């Protein structure tokens, strides 16, 4: 019933940049949102969830913003560390839902 | 006798009261609509907004 996309598909900015992710929705899903990151051969981690709260032990560079249908993940700056892919997960309403989480967004940082 | 409040009344025309043909039954008309409306997905959802 709740269908998301997840854009841009791949982005690239030196270290000193800022690099921003926008998941979008079909019908508005409040403030419920969740967004995860994985490193290759690493389970995913929660990084902001209810989209303004960040999480545990995560520093205080990610940013998320917007509530209903838009939603951005931004980042003030960027150390070639957080180079993974990145995934908004609706968390509102699941009843028949083909993916609970969105579209892949991996992140390239040239150092 | 009791419009003019006595017990004995002239000869003459007296206006009494008035006469309406009462309804003979009921009907109601609306339009052929048999999907209930979704009063069940947004009451009884899980999880509502803020």
């Amino acid at each position: 019933d709740i269908v998301m996309t997840q854009t841009p598909a791949s982005v690239s900015e030196p270290v000193g940049g800022t690099v921003t992710i926008k998941c979008q929705a079909s019908e508005s899903i409040s403030n419920w949102l969740a967004w995860y990151q994985q490193k290759p051969g690493q389970p995913p981690k929660l990084l902001i969830y209810a989209a303004f709260t960040l999480a545990s032990g995560v520093p205080s560079r990610f940013k998320g913003s917007g509530s209903g249908t838009q939603f951005t993940l931004t980042i003030n700056g960027v150390e070639c560390a957080d180079a993974a892919t990145y995934y908004c997960q609706q968390t509102y309403s699941s009843r028949d839902v083909d993916n609970v989480f969105g579209g892949g967004t991996e992140v390239v940082v040239k150092g | 006798k009791c419009t003019l409040k006595s017990f004995t009344v002239e000869k003459g025309i007296y206006q009494t009261s008035n006469f309406r043909v009462q309804p003979t039954e009921s009907i109601v008309r609306f339009p052929n609509i048999t999907n209930l409306c979704p009063f069940d997905e947004v009451f009884n959802a899980t999880r509502f907004a803020s």
